[PDB]
């Protein structure tokens, strides 16, 4: 009975509403981040440890697009469970006490979205609520993950209710990004207008150009440096231990084999 | 003399470079 | 039909009446 | 205390902190800050009973136990 | 310019191949995706993208994991070089007399030397039938000269 | 025991930069068709593109008939039609 | 808060000394934690038995 | 580029709500605009 | 639960996520 009542009261209940998923994930991104750095049997247990990391944080995704509590409840119950028992099976650390403690204020945000409840508007990226310099750098930087953009845009497809296919949904997330980076540059401009005419500052171009012609550089010239430095290192002396002569004279039974070693 | 708002400007058009504007 | 309904857009709803 | 010791050592605890007292009606209870107290209490004496060596993070887990306690008994 | 109508050609085929399927077999105004539609296509792209990062991963780790062969002496070959000018004691051992050491001469090896940590670990690290008893032999025959 | 090199290059940094740089590039193809759809909805959004077959079937049978002459007056009108983005929603209406 | 200090000092002078008298002292700090609040106000001059 | 933001906007607020008939109605603008180029000069005007 | 409307829905929906439509 208690029991029931306790979950009953964390499904009904009276609450307020809010999103914390954002700040979900970016726990689990760093636990992601730690692990992949702890791949120090290891290797495959932390290959299977990428998995999961990968998969909850899928699952994670779905449970906040269809707006579960319930499904949150469930997911936070098996998860504290098997990641405690997780640590049973410790036989393959500071890397592991971090990934608990980054995978406790997980849980305990995830207890708060349960406890909470799911607010009406989910949908909308972070890092687009604003129109700075940070959300742009922010956005342009979630861009430049190999398939993070791809993911999110495929996942939320899946789950969000939609009546396009993906190839259309996949168009709206393309033309909202630009247009949101081009946005962010309008609002900049604005912000911190620049004289009509005004040269574009010495500087400035002296960066970025040297930046560019270094990046070029390196594309050729430092690979031959490399090459030809660790190449060139040639040469461990081999002097003979032993002076081995064998005079072998007689053709039937060859012998005269006095000969020395390295104390001669 | 790398001024913070040279510093914004060198980041910002680099980003430029490779992203829109 | 969803193709014929997503393929329907034209020129005059692009024109300024009253965009607030 | 999870992070210092591990087993039966905490292991019941910290589910505990994240299937009951996070996931309730606003305060925890009264029952769950019982039974943490009780738990921790146990633990040492069993510790003490010898694990060999024991050690006692469970001095400061049973005295902010405590604390809390107090804190809520003035509301 | 024969290739611009040829791929000219081509996206308009394929453009008329959908259009014919969908005045074919209409879909409804505003019905959803499917659900199932959306798992299948989904899932197998996130299948595809695991198998970018993660599936390489796992045949590069259990390709290399596999290492481990048994090296066992044949012979016990102790020339005790003694003569400055003529080394020889020469009296030495083979495989017959080589013992390759069973699991419970192993864990006899083991607790002689188990008081000290490294001792041990070094003989228990060690495969069974891997330490190998030089049983080298003494007796002489050969003079010296 | 003997350990026999099942790597190859190198299983710490040889192997595994070889890999990191596959993700990355495999990372770019990915990307090449999520990112600029958007530049193309003029040329595969078209409603009815049975004018544009017509056209193009057209120059197929002037280059069978060797009227060649007309192949290149055909082509014309192609690359007309996809010079201006406008024409080419008037002549891919989905009705008239 | 000195009635506080001495239950920290019961506490540890049991968790040093390894033995019986030392459980005793681990009881009788987990008791006046407890049972304590309200004796540190009402044991201040009524019967500090 | 405001008043292209409002129709991603509006597309992503129907699809809270769920009243997906206007998600494809608003999507057809989307594509529209991004079809016709003159249009999009129109629709992009600094002021109006 | 994978019926064959379904299944040719799925094929040609990856297809158009590829080609064109
Ligand atoms: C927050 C930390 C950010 C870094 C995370 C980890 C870094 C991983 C790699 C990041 C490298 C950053 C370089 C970005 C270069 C911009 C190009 C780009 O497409 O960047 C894309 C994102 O693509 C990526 O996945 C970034 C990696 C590109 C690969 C370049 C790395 C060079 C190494 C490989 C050399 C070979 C190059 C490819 C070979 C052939 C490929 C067909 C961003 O435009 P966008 O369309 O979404 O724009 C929207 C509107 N234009
Ligand atoms: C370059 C796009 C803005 C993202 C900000 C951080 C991305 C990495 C650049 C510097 C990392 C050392
Ligand atoms: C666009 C060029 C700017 C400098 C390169 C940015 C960092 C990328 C790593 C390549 C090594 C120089
Ligand atoms: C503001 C950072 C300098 C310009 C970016 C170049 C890439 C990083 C090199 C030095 C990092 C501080
Ligand atoms: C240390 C030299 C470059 C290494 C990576 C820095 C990336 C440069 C970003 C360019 C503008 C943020
Ligand atoms: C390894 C982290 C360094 C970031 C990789 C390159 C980021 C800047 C390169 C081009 C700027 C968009
Ligand atoms: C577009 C992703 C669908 C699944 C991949 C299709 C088959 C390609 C071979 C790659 C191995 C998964
Ligand atoms: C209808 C075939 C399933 C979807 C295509 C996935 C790639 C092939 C995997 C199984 C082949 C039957
Ligand atoms: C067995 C997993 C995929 C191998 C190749 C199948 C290609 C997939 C085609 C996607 C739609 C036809
Ligand atoms: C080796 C035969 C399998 C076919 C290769 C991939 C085909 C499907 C991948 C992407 C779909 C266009």
């Amino acid at each position: 009975p208690l029991r029931r009542f306790f979950h009953d009261i964390l499904h009904t209940k009276y609450r307020a509403a809010t999103d914390v998923y954002a700040l979900m994930f970016l726990a689990d991104v760093v636990d992601f981040i730690i692990i992949i750095f702890g791949f120090w049997q290891v290797p495959e247990a932390f290959l299977v440890m990428l998995l999961i990391q990968f998969s909850t944080m899928v699952v994670d995704r779905a449970l906040y697009l269809r707006k579960t509590v319930l499904g949150k409840l469930a997911f936070q119950v098996a998860l504290v469970l098997a990641i405690h028992l997780w640590m049973f099976f410790i036989l393959p650390n500071v890397v592991a006490q971090l990934w608990y403690f980054v995978k406790c204020i997980y849980f305990a945000l995830s207890a708060y979205q349960i406890r909470c409840g799911y607010p009406t508007r989910i949908l909308g990226n972070f890092l687009t609520k604003k129109y700075n310099h940070l959300n742009l750098f922010l956005f342009q930087g979630f861009r430049l993950v190999p398939f993070l953009v791809e993911l999110r845009a495929v996942m939320d497809w899946v789950w969000t209710d939609t009546t396009l296919s993906l190839s259309s949904w996949m168009c709206v997330e393309d033309i909202y990004a630009n247009i949101f980076i081009i946005k962010c540059s309008r609002e900049t401009e604005k912000k911190y207008p620049q004289p009509k005419g005004q040269k574009k500052k010495k500087i400035v171009k002296y960066g970025m150009g040297g930046l560019i012609i270094l990046f070029l550089i390196a594309i050729i010239w430092f690979p031959l440096l490399f090459m030809s430095l660790v190449r060139s290192v040639v040469g461990v002396v081999n002097q003979p231990i032993d002076v081995t002569v064998t005079l072998k004279l007689g053709g039937y039974e060859p012998l005269f084999t006095m000969s020395a070693q390295q104390p001669s | 003399c790398c001024e913070s708002s040279d510093c914004l400007e060198i980041c910002m058009e680099c980003c430029g470079i490779c992203f829109p504007s | 039909d969803h193709a014929t309904v997503i393929h329907s857009g034209d020129y005059f709803l692009f024109e300024s009446d009253s965009e607030e | 205390n999870h992070m210092v010791t591990a087993s039966a050592g905490s292991l019941v605890l910290p589910v505990l902190v994240f299937l009951w007292a996070m996931l309730s009606i606003p305060r925890p209870s009264k029952r769950f800050w019982m039974t943490a107290i009780v738990f921790t209490e146990i633990a040492v004496v069993v510790k003490y009973l010898f694990t060999d060596g024991y050690i006692k993070y469970d001095l400061v887990q049973l005295m902010a136990l405590f604390f809390h306690r107090s804190q809520l008994l003035c509301y | 310019s024969w290739m611009c109508v040829e791929d000219i050609y081509a996206n308009i085929f394929i453009i008329k191949c959908s259009r014919e399927t969908e005045k074919k077999y209409p879909q409804p105004k505003g019905q959803k995706k499917k659900k199932i539609v959306k798992y299948g296509m989904g899932g197998l792209i996130i299948l595809f993208l695991i198998a970018i990062i993660w599936f390489p991963l796992l045949f590069m780790s259990l390709v290399r994991s596999v290492v481990g062969v048994v090296n066992q002496p044949i012979d016990v070959t102790v020339t005790l070089k003694l003569g400055g000018y003529e080394p020889l004691f020469t009296m030495s051992a083979q495989q017959p007399s080589i013992i390759p050491f069973t699991a419970q001469a192993y864990e006899e090896l083991s607790r002689q030397f188990d008081p000290q940590p490294l001792a041990m670990q070094f003989i228990s690290q060690y495969s069974p039938e891997d330490i190998v008893t030089a049983q080298i032999e003494g007796s002489s025959g050969a003079l010296w000269r | 025991k003997v350990s026999p090199p099942s790597l190859g290059f190198l299983a710490g940094y040889g192997i595994m930069g070889l890999y990191v740089s596959i993700v990355l590039v495999i990372g770019k193809f990915v990307r090449g068709f999520f990112s600029e759809i958007s530049h193309s909805i003029m040329f595969e959004e078209l409603p009815c593109v049975d004018r544009i077959l017509k056209l193009c079937q057209d120059i197929f049978l002037v280059r069978e008939t060797r009227e060649l002459e007309l192949e290149e007056e055909l082509y014309a009108k192609l690359i007309f039609l996809y010079r201006s983005p406008e024409t080419m929603i008037k002549w891919t209406r989905e009705k008239e | 808060y000195l009635f506080w200090l001495v239950l920290v000092v019961v506490f540890v002078t049991g968790a040093t000394r390894i033995s019986i008298f030392g459980l005793g002292y681990l009881l009788a700090c987990f008791y006046l934690l407890l049972f304590g609040t309200a004796l540190l106000q009402r044991d201040t001059r009524a019967r500090l038995v």
